[PDB]
This record gives C-alpha cells, structure tokens and sequence, in this order.
C-alpha cells in the first residue's frame, strides 16, 4: 500500500526562458506578443479611411485639377497617402508651413468644402484667365487649382486695389489657402499686374500677413521659371478675414469647414490596399486582430492596439517545468 | 530547483495525472490511480492567473509614435522626436523582456514550492505509520483502503487509528 | 508542557495587493502615495509668489495702464496668472515670440524697472500725444503702456531720423520692449508720420532688427483697424543697443534689469487663493505637506515635491499576512 | 504560502503576541504566555526597513513637466512635449505599481520563511525529547520549566540533560 | 537567511573548500578532507552566469544625448531636449540600481537554497544510519570508508547495506 | 566517522548591497560599471578626428583667412572644437540658422572643397577689392573669407545686374555659403554699390531667397558698425542654383561636396589632447577601454560605448555570502 506526491506532465514542447535558464519546457504557457498582421487597411469604428490615390496632401486641399475625384466633402478615420503620388503642387513654388499643415489636417476627421470668396469678390480685375500648362486637368491642357483664383489685369487697364472680406459666423474653424505670384522678370510682372510696387496683405483678429513679389529667374520646374508662394491659415469661429491687394494675388476661392477629431490622428504613407473590412487596430503596415498585450509589427497605428516592442517573443510560463516520464 | 522537489527528489512528472498541476498516486488492494490535489492546484491557478492579469494590466498603456514630418531646417527637433520615440521603445522592450525572464523564474519556483509543501503535508500526517522512500512515495505500515487514502489527501488522516497496527508491522 | 512557534496577528483591516493575490490583509503596511492637497498657494522658501490679478503676462511687462498695481520692481518664487485676466495687449497687435518671452520670464525671480530711454532721447518729434482709447487707465479714457512711447510728428513738420543709444554697463541682462505701428490706410500714416518710406531699425552686438510699416485695414479690435507689432529682446551685460527710425516707432521707454533664478521656474494659471502660508512643495492645484514618496495631485509644481504618478494608492506591505483567531 | 507556515501548517496568527512578528507560546507548571523571538523579529524589521528605504531612495528623482506654451504653428513640438511628459508618466507609474506588487509578494514570503525557519530551529534542538503535533506545537516528554523554556527560545536547549527522562516517558 | 542554511544552522563557510561553492567535509579512518559537490556547484555556476549574461543583454541598448545647440529664442525646445535626456538618464539609472539590489538578494537566496537542498539530499539517504548533529554534520552509526563516503556524495548510498550494523550501534 | 554539508568561504572583502541588507561581503562578484577614462581623444575605426584648433565651426567652413590650416578637403570620425577658439566670423554679422548648420555638419564625415563660382562669373563688377581690416590673414592686414567674394563697383560705373548659375551634376549634396552686406549709412552704400534699390535673389528647384540691404549704424564690432548677413544652404544632387543681384552681394566662391555619415555624428567641445591612439568608444571627456555594461563618465560619446548612468557602482553578487571561519 502506497501513496505518492507528484506533479503534472504532458506532451508540451513549448519552451520559455528565465534569468537562470534558457529553453525551459513547460506544461503550460501564454504568448503575450503578436507578430501577425493583415497586410491591408480596414475601417476604424466602421469609418472608412480616405485614399488620396495619385494625389499628395498638397494636391488634395489645394484643389489640383487632377484631384477632382477627392474634391469636396470628406470624412475619414485616417488618411492613406501613396508614396509615388504625382499630383501635388503643379505650378512650382513652396507651400509654407507644410509640416504644420499636414499635422493640422491629420488631427481632423472631416472637411466641408464651400465657396469662401466667389469670383464676384474681386472688382476691377480679371478672374477668367488664371490658368497654366503646368496645371492641366484630365481634359484640359491649361487649368488651375479649384480652390484658388489666379487674378490678372483686364486687357489694358491697371491693376486696382481689390478687397475682400469674410466673417466666419459658423461654429467650425475654416481652413483656407492663398498665394503670391513671383514672375521671373519685370516684363511678365508688367504684362500681368501692371507697374508700380505690388503688395498682398491679409488680416484677422489674430493674424497679420504682408507680402510683395520677389522677381527673379529660378530653374525651370514644370516648364516654369516663375514661382508661387502658397500659404494657409485657419479662420477661427467668430473671426473675420480681410483681403487687400493691388497685384500678384492668388486669391482664396473655396475653403474648408474643419472638424477636429477628439481621438488620435493618423496619416499613413503606404501602398497597402484598402479593402471592405472592419478593424479595431490599424497599423501602418497592416491590421492587428488580437487580444495579446504586445506587438512587434509597428509603433505607428490608429485605434486600440497592443504595446509596440522590439521583442520576437514574450512567453510567460503559467504551468510548471515539463518533465515527462519516460 | 530552489525547493528541490520538481526535477529534484521527485525526479519526474506524471503524464498520467491530467486533471491537475499537483497531486497523488496511490496503490492499495483496490488498485492504483492518479488524483489531483484540488485545493493546491486551484490556489496556484488563481495566483498565476492573477499574475498574468496583473502584468497585462500594468502593460496596458501605449507610447504613440507620430507621423509628423520635419523640414530640412528642422533636423534638430526631427532628431529629438526620433531619439524620444526610440528611447521609450527601448525602455518598454527592456521592461517587458526583463519582467518575463524574472517572472518565469519565480513562477517555476512557485510550482516547485507547492509540490514540496504538498509532500510535507502528507509526511506530517503519516509520521511513522508509513515509510518515506525518498522519492515522494510513502509505504504504509498498515492497510490503507480508499477512504484511508482519501483522508490523507483531504488532510484528515487518523494517525492514532492505525498506530498500533503500524507499530506491530514496523517492529 | 508545551512550546509553540507562531506569528503576530492584530486588528488591522488594511490591505495590499500582490502579483499573486489582491486584497491581502496585513498586520503592518505603509502608504507611499500622497493624494491630499491644500487648495491654495503659499510661499516657497519664505518667498511670496507674484499675483498678476487682472493682468496677463503681456499686460504686466508691457505696462498696460490698468496694471499699475504691478508696475515697478517685483520679486517672486513663482507667478500666478488668473485664467480670465482682462488686461493684456490693449492696442491690438501681436507680441512676437510670445511663448519664448513667457518661458524667459518664467526662468526669473526678480525684475527691476528703470528708465532706459527718457522721452528726451527722441529729437525732432512729439512724445506727448501717444495715447489711445483702446488703452485707458483707471482714471483716464486714453492712455498708453508705461514702458513704451508712441511717437508722432510735431503738428506740421516732417518726421526726422531719430536716434537712441543705450550701453548696458551693469552686470544684469535687460529685458526691453519696442514696437512698429501699422496704420489702416495711408491717410493715417501721412497724418502721423508724414510721407515717404518709413523704417524701424535696431541693433546690438548680437541682434539686428529692421521693420517697415505694412498698411492695411484689418478687422476692428478694441475699436481699432490698425495694429502694432510688439517686440522684445534681452540686452546682455556689456552690450549696447542702437535705435534708429524715421517713423512708425513705438519706442522703448522703461525696461527691466532681469535676475534669472538658479532654481526651477514656474508660471501657474489658476484661480486658487494666495494665502499667508509657507510650503516646501507647491503644486499648480495646491500645497502638498507630506513625507510620502509619490503623489497623484499634479505633474506641475515648484519646490521639493514627491514623484507624480497616476496611481490611486501605492501601499507597501511591511508586516505579514494578518490571520487573527478566532 | 510558498514556505507553508503562515496560513499553512500554522493555521493562524496570535493576537496575544503583541511585541513581535515571530515568537513562542509556552505552557508549563508556571502557566502559559506569549514571547516574541527578539532576534528573528529584529532581523526582519531591519531588512524590511532597509527595503522600504531603498525603494524610497531609488524613487527619489522627479520628472518635471513644464508650463511652456506653444503657438498655433507649433503643433508638432507642442505634441512632442505632451507625448514625452505622458511617456515618462506612464513609465514611472508602471515602475511604481509593478515594484509594489512584486515586493509585496516577496515581503509576505519572507515572513513566511522566517516563521518556517524559527519552527525548524526548535524542532532541531528538541529532537525526540518532544512530540511534534504538526501545528507548530511541541509536547515535551519531560518537565520543562521556565529556564528550560527560555533555553529553547535562545537556542541553548540541553537535549542530553533531558534525554533519559524523555525516553522513559516516550517508551 | 530565507532558507536558513548559509549563516544559519550551518554557522559559517569553509575556507578549506576551494574548488566549489557547495560541498562536503568527511572524517573517517583514512582521515579528513574537503570535497566540492560538482553537480550542484556547476548547476549554480551555469544559472548565475546565465543571469549575469541576461542582465547584460537586456542592458545592451544606449540612449544617446546629442551635442545640438539652441539659440536664445529656442529656450523651450532646448529645455525639452534637456528634460528628455535627463528623463531617460533617471529611468535607466533607476532600472540598473533597482535590478542590482533585487538580483543580489535573490542570488544570495539561491545559494542558501542550494546548500539547504544539498543537506536534505544527504539526510534523505542516511536516515537513521547516522546522527544529525544539527550543524549540517552527520555522525555515522557504522564504519563509512572512502567509497561509502563517495556513495553519499554521488547519491548512491546503500542504506540497507549498513542497516543492521547501524541499528546495533544505535541500540 | 562524519560527513558534513557546507559552503565556500574565502578572503574576499568585496561587498554588495541588496534590498534587505547593505554591505554584504560575498565570495564572488562582478562590477558592471566603468568609471575610468583616458583623458584624451583617439581615432574611431582607425579614422582620425578633425581638430579645429583656434578656429570655430563658422571660421572653418566660411574660410576665415586665419583658418588656412583647415582649408580644403577634410575627413573625420568626429569634430573637436576648442572652447576658446578665436577665429570665427571676423566681419561682424549673423550666420543664419547656425544651430541647424552645426547639426548638419556634425552629421557628415567628409567635405571636398571645390570652386563653385569663379570670380569670372560676375560680369560688370569688381571682384578684386573685397577685403577688410576685420578679417586679416596671418601675413596680410586686410583679407577675406576664402569661400566668399565681396563684390563692389568698378571705380566709377554703376552696379549692374550680375548673374550666376550652377548645376549640381554630381552624386553628392553641396554645402555652400553667401551673404548680404548692410552698410551703416547710405554714403557707404552709394560708395560701394551705387544708387537705387538693391536686392540679392537666389533660387533652386526647392529654395527661394530674397534679401535687400538694411542700412543702419550698429555698435562697433571688430572696428565695424556695418554688418553682413551670412547664409548657407545645401544644393541637392541634380538641383541647379541661380544667383541674381544688383548689389550688396557677398557671392559664393568655393563650396563643399558633402558626404553624410551613415553612423552617429559628434562634435566635442573640449580642451583634451588628440593623441596617436585607437579606440572603440570615445567620450567627450575621454576614452573608455572596457567590457563593462555601464559607465558614469559621460552621456556624450561616439562609437560603441557602455550605457551611461549616474551610479557610482553596480556590483552584482555571483558568489555567496562570505562567512569565513574563524
Ligand atoms: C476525507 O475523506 C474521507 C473519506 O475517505 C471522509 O470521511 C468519511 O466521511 C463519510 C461521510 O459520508 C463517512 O461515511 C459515513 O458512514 C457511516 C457508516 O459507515 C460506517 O462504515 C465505515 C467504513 O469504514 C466506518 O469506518 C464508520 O465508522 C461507519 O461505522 C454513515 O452512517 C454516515 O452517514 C450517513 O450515510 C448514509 C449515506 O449518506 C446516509 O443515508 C445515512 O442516513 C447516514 O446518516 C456516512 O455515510 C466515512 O465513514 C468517513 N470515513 C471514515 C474513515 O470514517 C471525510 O469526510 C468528512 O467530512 C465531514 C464534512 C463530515 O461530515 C464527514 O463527511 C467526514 O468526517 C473527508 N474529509 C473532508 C474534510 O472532506
Ligand atoms: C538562555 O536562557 C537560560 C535561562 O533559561 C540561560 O541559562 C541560565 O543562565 C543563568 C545565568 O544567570 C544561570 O543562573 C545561574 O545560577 C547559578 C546557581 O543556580 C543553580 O540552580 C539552577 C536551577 O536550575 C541549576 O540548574 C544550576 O545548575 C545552578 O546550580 C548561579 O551561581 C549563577 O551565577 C551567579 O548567580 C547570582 C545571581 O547573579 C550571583 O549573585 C552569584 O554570585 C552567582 O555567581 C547564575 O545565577 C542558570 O543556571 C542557567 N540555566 C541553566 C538551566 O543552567 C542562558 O544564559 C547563558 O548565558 C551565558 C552568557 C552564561 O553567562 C549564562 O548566563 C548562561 O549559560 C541563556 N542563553 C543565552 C545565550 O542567552
Ligand atoms: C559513487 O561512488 C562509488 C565509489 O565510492 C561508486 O561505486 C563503486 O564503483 C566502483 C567501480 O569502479 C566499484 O569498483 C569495482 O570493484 C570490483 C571489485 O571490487 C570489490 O571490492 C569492493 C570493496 O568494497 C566490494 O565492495 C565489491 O563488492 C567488489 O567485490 C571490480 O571487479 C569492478 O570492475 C572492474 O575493476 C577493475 C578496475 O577497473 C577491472 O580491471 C576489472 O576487470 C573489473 O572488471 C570495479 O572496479 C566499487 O565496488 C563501487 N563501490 C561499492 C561500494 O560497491 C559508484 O560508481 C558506480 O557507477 C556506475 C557507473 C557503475 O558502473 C559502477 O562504477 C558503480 O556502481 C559511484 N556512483 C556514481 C553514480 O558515480
Ligand atoms: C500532443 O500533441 C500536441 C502537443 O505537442 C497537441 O496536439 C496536444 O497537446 C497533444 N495531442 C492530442 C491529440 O492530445
Ligand atoms: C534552444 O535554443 C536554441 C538557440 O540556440 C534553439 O535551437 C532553440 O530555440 C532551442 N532548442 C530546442 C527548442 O530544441
Ligand atoms: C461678424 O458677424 C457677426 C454677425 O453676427 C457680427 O456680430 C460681427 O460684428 C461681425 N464681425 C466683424 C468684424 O465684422
Ligand atoms: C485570446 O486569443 C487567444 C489566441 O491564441 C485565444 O486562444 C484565447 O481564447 C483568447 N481569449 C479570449 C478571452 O478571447
Ligand atoms: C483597533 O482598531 C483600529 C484598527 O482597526 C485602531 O484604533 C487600533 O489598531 C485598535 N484600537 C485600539 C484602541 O487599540
Ligand atoms: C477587495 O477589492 C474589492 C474590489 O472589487 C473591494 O470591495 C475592496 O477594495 C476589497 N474588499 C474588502 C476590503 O472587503
Ligand atoms: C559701453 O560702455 C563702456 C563703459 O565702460 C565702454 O568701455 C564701451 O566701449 C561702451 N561700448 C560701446 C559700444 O559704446
Ligand atoms: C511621515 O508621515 C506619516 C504620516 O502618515 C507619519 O505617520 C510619520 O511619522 C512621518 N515620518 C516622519 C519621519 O516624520
Ligand atoms: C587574499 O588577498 C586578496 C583578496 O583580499 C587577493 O590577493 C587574493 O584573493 C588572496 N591572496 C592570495 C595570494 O591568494
Ligand atoms: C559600509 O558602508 C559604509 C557607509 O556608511 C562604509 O563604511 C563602507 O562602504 C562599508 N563598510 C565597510 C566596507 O567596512
Ligand atoms: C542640369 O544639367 C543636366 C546635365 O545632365 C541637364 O540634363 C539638366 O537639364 C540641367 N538642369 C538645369 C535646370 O539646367
Ligand atoms: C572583462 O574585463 C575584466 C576587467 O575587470 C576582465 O577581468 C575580464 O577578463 C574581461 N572579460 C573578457 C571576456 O575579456
């Protein structure tokens, strides 16, 4: 008659590491790290992402003529920008505070496009010939940004002091754009805006802007040695914008009522496909469908994701040292 | 092992005992079988489950890297952001990997101790009414039927009841 | 005859958590986290804070006419700014590098106000009519900043090239301010500064400044469609400032010898009352009087404070598992 | 428990023993009473005090958030500062909460071991001159007065002195 | 100590035993000598070496401070960089110092347990064929030559072989 | 006949600390922290550092006449700048984006000096008299930066529109410099560049620059009340630079083909001697030759260095509690 004390063994070959010993086979354990992803983009809270396709962020909100697919109202859980997108700033020049603009746009979830300054706004000037071969549409060889108006003189008269005002009486901030044109020589300057010192001045309750054309011949980009300085700003609720210029003004035409997301903002630069799927965690390199605590997929994500670490595996022993007999 | 039981004076485990982490194997006239000690097994299950859940809870925050861009004249703040994000990455990678190694060591020791203590618990009841073979097995100096066996397993073994019989067979 | 081995028990109901078990009652334990605060501001190292009251930081160091209570010398252990303070920049416009200015001021413990450029400095111009209904005092409807001088023309003559120089021969840096006025139209420009191109140029051994008026009609703020560009700088010990202008100059009048604190700097935006008390740790939301290692009150504080964490409780077991009988 | 003493083979604690963490309860002709083992109690007090002080010392630095403001065109560095400050907040919150859970577990085990070792220390001296009841209590096979009791408590119990008397009563 | 052996019921160490952490001292007709238990010593060496190497591996990343400068109008991002670098410095200083204190405590306990378990391993083989002096020493009730001694040390001691002789001398 | 179980003791007096006990003597232990350094600079990957000697970074890449020792091609594993170096910007003025420039230069390992615009480039002007007593060489009292050309008028004629172009047809980015001169009064302005509005305009495919002289008398520095605004930029591979000015131009002359290091970049400000030695870890305060895991020497280093901590000692117990008898 015998009684023995003993412990569980099984057919486990799953191992863990300890401070004292590597490769310890245990009867039971749990993996805390996720390394699997669905290489695709899905919806977040049943809200679809915005595919910018062949347009860059700049091309999108500036209203590049080849970005009409995106034109107008958009809602998004996050933004997907394709790495080799060709349609950005068509007429050469710098969009000022570009990085801050991208960060601002990223912090939003919806824009509503509206007409902020109809062409009727600018008196004594031409609002019909503002096009360029640098900015073609899909059907027309010479067009321009859907949100801007390139203003030039009437055929022979001088460029007068034009003025515009907009009072944001709504509850939402307004993202709007404008520009200053810099001709390559004084000839083009005179041909388009006439003679004399030119200025572009704009102001709100909290912003002042003042710029003059800087005439010089710069290297040819998209067949242009001239440039445009593009600008952006945000008209706060209750604020008023005043526009005043006597030339070289790329005027604001359409703008965006901007809805800032309460949540976290994301802009993914990726070639991955957006499919008809749902997810709770969207990584820049794919979807994570897991209940695990850690992941080694990517530190860049939106939604409720596991903590990112460099580890290959984080396996906790739960059972005991597996010593099966024989 | 730290407590000397698992892979110790009890050289190996029992694939035959499938319903618990810790238990018994008895032999008497009615035959032999495995039985898990329900109390010690469940106590360990609750503890280990609490440990796993606690680790998960403490790890339930995330540092979030951003997709923010920096111009050619923003190399410093650009590099600042990179070093920061990499910094927290290294901290949390360290925290997770070190914790796992530490807790794995202690978890295995816990199981080892529970086996040791279960052995001690039986040794204490049986006293000299049984012979300790040194491998976690006890040979009774008396006939121990199914209810005698169960009394050992549930901690109510009656030493005086079998004292005289055991002494006679022992001496 | 018996001897037994045993362990302490008592009437404790205080519990701790472990990795293995929640709610373990122990005979002895210590709480490491402080969650109590005195909802008030006290002195730090027996040095009183500076209450800005109804004035913002801008209103204070610009010398807003309604901030005379603060005017002059100040010493502080930290600064308290009230959230709904009304007296800041009275005449509309932007104070440039405002955030850096606040950070600089925060890093100090004392300013000494002195006259840096007496009105005698500016020759051939009027230093007596620089007032505005936008900047009233408590007794006068039209005043101006105590530290600046709004310079205009003599009744009919033109605005001449005025000059000023100051040599910091002291041992302390000097915080000073100046401005450039931007009229809404050329009419006001001519009426105040005459005709011709106007400039404001200032320079030291390490700083260059150059600005010209930018005339435009901006939305009315405090009954003004004009603006002032306010500026600030720090004249290092041994440096010299040269001021040169032919118009649109809001000249530096009074300035501050600045004493930078060796310690940590703080500016608390709060409605909490400053009372007659001492403290070693001052949180933005109150005083901590404790010897505990952690606190969950606030990450913002000055003085010697416990480490801030999100935890509700950090109780260390010191005694053993409490198992009282019966 | 890991060492099986506290809430183990010694089922409960003594509210009657107020002057120490670990001790004795004796019964003889002069009556009964509680006495703390001063050596093991003080050693534990010193260790635990050292642990608490060590934890406090290591936690004696502070990350300091700043009241710095950022303009509308400083969203990136503004968000950088926020993520940094929140980052260290999460790290230290983790460090504190995890350490407390870990040390609480080990502190309780320490007390458990000290009780176990105190029991072993008495068992070792008494040998077969006493009967182990299995609950931390020993019944002497001989008369053990106050000075005999104290000799057990201070580790100088004289086994040969009571050997013959114990044997006679035991047999 | 937690396991009560080192600086415990075995009051001191052996300067005479130079070839191992854990071992034996025997006395018989052929004289006396020290011998390290090779198995337990090597097992401990491998474990501790693994621990040191593991700690080194986890600590094998570096936060890198930069020599970047900031102008007079960059006090905020300048102070941001300083607080960040100091922040990680404090985190890693904490991690290193706390880990060392924790692992030092556990390392010493490990050695203590290994000594305890080695003692238990001998006690288990010898049974009543020897007398436990309570200081880790066993006095045989029989003649134990060099090969008898070695059988104890390598775990193959033959209790039945010396049972009758021991009993006679014991009784 | 006896057998005893026991443990090792030795003559160690080396101690460790634990959570439970300070000063525990152990038979064996290992120190993980290095506190020793060789107070000197050595080579990294058998590549020597660049000693700037008596020249600052500015003096070096601007081509300060007293920095000819450094002039031309340089390769470096890191840069050593001496704290009291005297030869920087000799003709007073600000080098714009100085901190970004230092960070950029630090991220490199080699520059190759070449002539980017020969003096032949600038037609109708004088390229021979651009010197100043503020910038003497070691043999000449009035010289100028080896990489810049101070352009002035021919003795009596007016300053014409000068132009220059450079097409980076190479594979490496080009670091180049230029300037705008600001005379103290209109007299010097007229004497050097003639009359009329002056401009300096430069542009690439991604950069626009436009500056006009800002005439004002600033405090005398190196015997000069005038100033120069120095600028820098990087001409990317395949980009073209166009220079256009009608006065006040400090033209680019020599530039640098820039090789960015794949590794980590360092600039050490130190007085320590560079000797003929090799190292794998170079701290700003000395060389670490160690296999230890931690170090308390400095957080600033280049190469493969141990982790920096504030600790005095990090000693791990490996052996057991040392209790030698007697
Ligand atoms: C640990 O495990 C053991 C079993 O190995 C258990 O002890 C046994 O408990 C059962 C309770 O059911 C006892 O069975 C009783 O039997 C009597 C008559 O049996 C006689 O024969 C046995 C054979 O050995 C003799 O040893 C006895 O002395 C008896 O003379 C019976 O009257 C009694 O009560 C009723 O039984 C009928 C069926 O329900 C009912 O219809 C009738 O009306 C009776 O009223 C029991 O059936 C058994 O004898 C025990 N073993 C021994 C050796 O005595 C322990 O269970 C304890 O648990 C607590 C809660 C008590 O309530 C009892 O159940 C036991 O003391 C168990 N311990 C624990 C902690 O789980
Ligand atoms: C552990 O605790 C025990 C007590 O339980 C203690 O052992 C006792 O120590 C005391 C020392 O004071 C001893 O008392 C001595 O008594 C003799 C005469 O007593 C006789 O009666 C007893 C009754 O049982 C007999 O057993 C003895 O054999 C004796 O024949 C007395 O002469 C002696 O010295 C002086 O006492 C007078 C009072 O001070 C003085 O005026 C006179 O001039 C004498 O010189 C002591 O008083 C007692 O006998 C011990 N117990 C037993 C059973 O023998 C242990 O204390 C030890 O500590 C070390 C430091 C030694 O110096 C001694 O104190 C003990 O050996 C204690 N151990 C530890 C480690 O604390
Ligand atoms: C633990 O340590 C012990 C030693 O303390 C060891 O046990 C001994 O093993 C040796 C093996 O070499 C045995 O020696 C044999 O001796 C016989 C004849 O010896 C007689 O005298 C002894 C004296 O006490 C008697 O007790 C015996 O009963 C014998 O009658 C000899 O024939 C034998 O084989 C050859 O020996 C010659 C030399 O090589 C060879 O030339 C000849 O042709 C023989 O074929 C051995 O020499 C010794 O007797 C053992 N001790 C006792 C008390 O019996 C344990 O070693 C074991 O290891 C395994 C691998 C086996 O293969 C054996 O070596 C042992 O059983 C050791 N255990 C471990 C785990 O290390
Ligand atoms: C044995 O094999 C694997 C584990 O190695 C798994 O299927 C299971 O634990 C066992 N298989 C069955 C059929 O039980
Ligand atoms: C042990 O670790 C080694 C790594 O060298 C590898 O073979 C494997 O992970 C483990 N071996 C097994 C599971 O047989
Ligand atoms: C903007 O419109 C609102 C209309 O409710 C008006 O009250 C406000 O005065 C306007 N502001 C300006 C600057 O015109
Ligand atoms: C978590 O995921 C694992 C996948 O390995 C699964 O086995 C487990 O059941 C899941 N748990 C819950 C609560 O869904
Ligand atoms: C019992 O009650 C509380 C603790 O629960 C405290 O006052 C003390 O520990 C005890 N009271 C007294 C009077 O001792
Ligand atoms: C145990 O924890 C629970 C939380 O669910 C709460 O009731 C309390 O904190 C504890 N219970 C007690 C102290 O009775
Ligand atoms: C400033 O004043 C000091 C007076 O000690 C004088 O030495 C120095 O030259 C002055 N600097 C200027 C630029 O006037
Ligand atoms: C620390 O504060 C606590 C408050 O709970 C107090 O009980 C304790 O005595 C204080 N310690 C010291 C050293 O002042
Ligand atoms: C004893 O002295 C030191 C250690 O304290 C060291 O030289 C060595 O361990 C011993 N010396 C010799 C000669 O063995
Ligand atoms: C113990 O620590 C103290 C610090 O107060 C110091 O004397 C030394 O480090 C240690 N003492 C020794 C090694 O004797
Ligand atoms: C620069 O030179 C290359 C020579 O291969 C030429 O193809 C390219 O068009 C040139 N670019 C400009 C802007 O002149
Ligand atoms: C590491 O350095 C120490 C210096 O104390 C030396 O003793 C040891 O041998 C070195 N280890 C290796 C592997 O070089």
């Amino acid at each position: 008659d015998k009684i023995c004390i003993g412990y569980h063994a099984n057919n486990s070959t799953t191992q863990v590491d300890t401070l004292l010993e590597k490769n310890v086979t245990v009867t039971h354990s749990v993996e805390l790290l996720e390394n699997q992803k669905e290489k695709r983009f899905c919806k977040i809270m049943n809200k679809a992402p915005l595919d910018l396709k062949d347009c860059t962020i700049e091309g999108w909100i500036l209203g590049n003529p080849k970005c009409d697919l995106l034109l107008g109202d958009q809602s998004w859980s996050y933004i997907v920008e394709r790495p080799n997108a060709q349609n950005g700033i068509c007429y050469p020049g710098v969009l000022n505070e570009l990085e801050e603009l991208k960060a601002f746009i990223g912090s939003g979830e919806r824009v509503e496009r509206f007409e902020m300054f109809p062409k009727s706004t600018w008196a004594g000037v031409d609002t019909s010939r503002g096009v360029t071969n640098a900015c073609p549409s899909y059907t027309i060889d010479s067009s321009f940004y859907r949100n801007l108006v390139w203003i030039v003189k009437t055929d022979s008269a001088t460029y007068p002091v034009i003025k515009g005002t907009y009072n944001n009486t709504g509850t939402q901030p307004i993202l709007y754009f404008w520009g200053v044109h810099h001709p390559l020589d004084t000839t083009v300057q005179d041909n388009l805006y006439g003679s004399g010192d030119k200025y572009v001045r704009m102001g709100t309750e909290s912003m002042n802007f003042a710029k003059s054309p800087e005439i010089a011949a710069r290297p040819a980009v998209n067949g242009q040695r001239s440039r445009i300085d593009y600008y952006w700003s945000v008209l706060r609720p209750g604020e008023t914008l005043n526009v005043e210029s006597n030339g070289n003004l790329i005027a604001p035409w359409y703008a965006y009522k901007f809805v800032s997301t309460n949540k976290k903002g994301a802009v993914f630069k990726s070639d991955l496909p957006i499919e008809n799927c749902d997810a709770t965690c969207q990584t820049i390199t794919g979807v994570l469908r897991t209940n695990k605590t850690f992941q080694n997929v990517s530190p860049l994500w939106i939604g409720e994701c596991p903590k990112y670490v460099k580890s290959e595996s984080l396996r906790l022993a739960t059972g005991l040292r597996n010593v099966p007999q024989i | 092992g730290i407590f000397g039981a698992i892979a110790g004076f009890i050289e190996g485990g029992w694939t035959g005992m499938i319903d618990g982490w810790y238990g018994y194997h008895h032999e008497n006239s009615q035959g032999s079988g495995y039985a898990a000690d329900r109390e010690s097994t469940q106590k360990a299950i609750d503890g280990i489950t609490n440990k796993v859940n606690s680790i998960i809870n403490k790890m339930n925050t995330q540092f979030e890297a951003v997709d923010h861009e920096f111009s050619n004249l923003e190399r410093r703040i650009g590099n600042l952001n990179k070093r920061m994000e990499d910094g927290f990455l290294d901290v949390w990678t360290y925290n997770a990997e070190l914790l796992v190694l530490l807790e794995n060591e202690r978890t295995l020791d816990l199981h080892d101790a529970n086996v040791k203590n279960l052995y001690e618990k039986v040794k204490s009841q049986l006293r000299d009414n049984a012979n300790d073979l040194g491998n976690g097995c006890f040979e009774f100096w008396h006939k121990c039927d199914n209810e005698c066996m169960e009394s050992v397993k549930n901690g109510t073994y009656d030493y005086p009841k079998y004292q005289k019989e055991s002494k006679l067979n022992r001496q």
